[PDB]
């Protein structure tokens, strides 16, 4: 079975200190 | 010298209560914790009457070794 | 014989048999067709179980096949 390619895998925190 | 053509290979597949409603072998029935005799099938396990009956009611195969349960009816 | 003692001793018996003929020779259709005959005598339908069991394995040797392409 060939696994589901994309289903297998802070800026946004960053940005939040920033602002 | 010697060559090989072709081969076969050998293996075997190597490693107890009424496993389904998961009691004692011996002891009583869950849905009913006591009216469940124990039932036995060419397969080679021991189940309750009860879990039996409704498990097959649903599915008509054995729930421990995939081949279609027979109720045991020799030596009776 | 069916139905009396001497089934378990004689089932007993052609297991011991069919093992190394079936090692011998693939299952014919001689050992099915003997099996249709007289498969209601053995009581807990061991020599069947041997002939099945052939078969599943074959379809085992085709997912292998199956999982060695999915890896490469």
């Amino acid at each position: 079975l060939y696994p589901l390619p994309y289903l297998q895998p802070t800026q946004a925190e960053w940005w939040e200190l920033l602002f | 010298r010697f060559e090989v053509k072709k081969w076969n290979a050998v293996a075997l597949w190597a490693w107890d209560n009424c496993a389904i409603c998961r009691n004692h072998i011996m002891d009583l029935c869950i849905e009913c914790q006591e009216e469940c005799t124990v039932a036995w099938g060419v397969c080679n396990h021991a189940f309750h009457f009860h879990c039996i009956s409704r498990w097959l009611k649903t599915r008509q195969v054995c729930p421990l070794d995939n081949r279609e349960w027979e109720f045991q009816k020799y030596g009776h | 014989l069916s139905g009396l003692e001497l089934a378990t001793t004689f089932e007993h018996f052609y297991q011991h048999y069919m093992a190394d003929r079936l090692l011998s020779f693939g299952s014919s259709w001689l050992e099915g067709a003997v099996l249709e005959q007289i498969g209601l005598c053995f009581p807990n339908r061991l020599p069947q179980l041997m002939l099945q069991s052939l078969s599943t394995s074959e379809e085992l040797q085709r997912q292998f096949h199956l999982f060695q392409l999915q890896r490469l």
